[PDB]
């Protein structure tokens, strides 16, 4: 849990010390090639997010009738969307963070009457279809139904704009992780046969750190609970 | 005969007790695993493609 501003520090001060992106004091990246680490460090944090199960979140939708798609878009929230474009907004997020807009992979969906929807359930005829990655499509919207969808979260946008997003959330553990990804992508980038084989043994970090988190299991990736079906099926 | 003209006959008596205990009193649990046996060897076969 660091600001933005230390990132350019720790790289300035890390692994793109040798390089001249720095300043002369190494105490900070150049304005005019700001952006370029942005675009990185994006990058970098969707990776991480993806094989690892770190964020879960959660969001509320209000059925509203005439509409069966309900693209899970930040303009459709109750903050942050225009008036003037959509009448009623149907993603409710008036307490604590706005909707960031980084769904991922759908989880689960339940509704206010505390019941679990079937997904993707071609052969079910209640369950939930999702014809996009983020849009969830509903074949029967209702009066007062209301459903949450829990979902693997990314990390949100960062962007060094005026009121933009300039803090970055991750486990300690893989902070090695997002330094080689980034280094590999500005030394890839030189087109020099010196420079590829230095941005090669980054990118091979990068993956070997990943897959000791993976090893010794500090995320606490893997999940088990108790049995159900024991009682299920009637073994007694 | 000057008392009850109800006579009672019990299946398995209990000791100092009217009522008897019949014989699913100890195949309460024998009936229910022999159950799940059965469906699931159904549903091996069933379910699966042929």
């Amino acid at each position: 849990m660091y600001y933005i501003e230390e990132l350019f520090c720790r790289l300035a001060n890390g692994v793109l010390n040798n390089t001249g992106i720095v300043t002369d004091d190494r105490g900070d990246i150049e304005d005019d090639s700001k952006p370029f680490i942005i675009v990185a460090a994006n990058e970098a944090l969707t990776r991480l997010h993806g094989r690892f199960n770190m964020r879960n979140n959660n969001v509320v939708v209000e059925m509203q009738e005439g509409r069966t798609n309900y693209p899970l878009l930040a303009k459709y929230a109750v903050q942050s969307y225009d008036p003037n474009e959509v009448k009623c907004p149907f993603i409710m997020d008036l307490a604590g963070e706005k909707f960031a807009e980084d769904v991922i992979r759908i989880l689960e969906v339940y509704d206010d009457k505390g019941r679990r929807r079937p997904l993707n359930d071609r052969n079910n005829p209640c369950s939930l279809f999702t014809p996009r990655p983020n849009v969830l499509q509903n074949n029967a919207p209702k009066a007062w139904e209301v459903l949450n969808v829990m979902y693997q979260a990314k990390h949100p946008k960062l962007s060094t704009a005026e009121d933009g997003y300039n803090e970055i959330d991750i486990p300690d553990t893989l902070d090695p992780a997002l330094d080689a990804y980034i280094a590999y992508r500005y030394y890839t980038s030189l087109n020099t046969p010196e420079s590829s084989a230095k941005a090669a043994e980054y990118l091979s970090f990068y993956d070997s750190i990943c897959r000791e988190v993976v090893e010794y299991d500090l995320t606490s990736d893997t999940e088990v609970d108790t049995n159900t079906l024991f009682r299920k099926r009637g073994w007694r | 005969d000057g008392k009850l003209p109800f006579v009672l006959i019990p299946y398995m008596p209990v000791k100092r007790d009217m009522y008897g205990e019949p014989d699913a009193e100890l195949l309460g649990d024998n009936q229910a695993v022999l159950g799940a046996v059965m469906r699931g060897m159904i549903d091996l076969l069933g379910r699966s493609a042929n």
